[PDB]
């Protein structure tokens, strides 16, 4: 695995009504690494053979 | 042998080094310093002694 | 290493201190630190 | 809590349940902690 989740921060940013209309006001102005979608990016290496 | 070699100059423990960027500094901090030659296990053996 | 501020002709790096400090060439850095997972060197 | 995506397209492209926990770590002493601000412990 990496050192810190990873990087894919999907910068979102808010949400609200009429379609998800958004903005949520206790924003996060484009605060938003998401769990950068999906699994956490990995190599592997067969530490034992 | 600190009184036979001309060129000896003792060192303490912050100012060794071995891995730069390798290892982290002064305890199991992560990955520390940027790289570099080692300095001090002062070799024993080689044609250099 | 010593992602640290303020670079100066006949100086550089600048360590600091009651004014202001500057490391010295007979140990700069070497072996020290960014050591949070991220100092992303920015501006300055 | 629903989020958003940088194309703005003001669409719920992403969210993810928050829930809050009580965390305890019998086994772990942080080695240079820099509580909801820091990171990197």
């Amino acid at each position: 695995f990496p050192l810190g989740g990873s990087a894919a921060t999907d910068t979102y940013s808010g949400i609200k009504a009429n379609g998800q209309t958004w903005t949520a006001d206790d924003n996060y102005a484009d605060r938003g690494a998401e769990i950068e979608s999906g699994n956490i990016f990995a190599m592997e290496i067969n530490l034992a053979a | 042998n600190t009184t036979t070699y001309k060129e000896y100059q003792n060192v303490t423990l912050p100012f060794q080094h071995n891995n730069s960027g390798f290892v982290g500094y002064m305890g199991p901090t992560m990955r520390e310093g940027q790289a570099y030659p080692a300095n001090y296990p002062y070799p024993l053996i080689g044609q250099t002694a | 290493p010593f992602i640290g501020t303020n670079i100066n002709k006949d100086n550089g790096i600048q360590i600091g201190t009651d004014t202001t400090n500057q490391p010295i060439y007979a140990d700069k850095t070497y072996q020290p630190e960014p050591t949070q997972w991220n100092s992303e060197v920015g501006a300055a | 809590q629903f989020f958003a995506l940088p194309s703005t397209p003001n669409e719920p492209k992403a969210v993810l349940y928050a829930e809050n926990v009580s965390i305890e770590a019998p086994d772990t002493h942080l080695v240079y902690k820099p509580s909801a601000d820091l990171l990197t412990q």
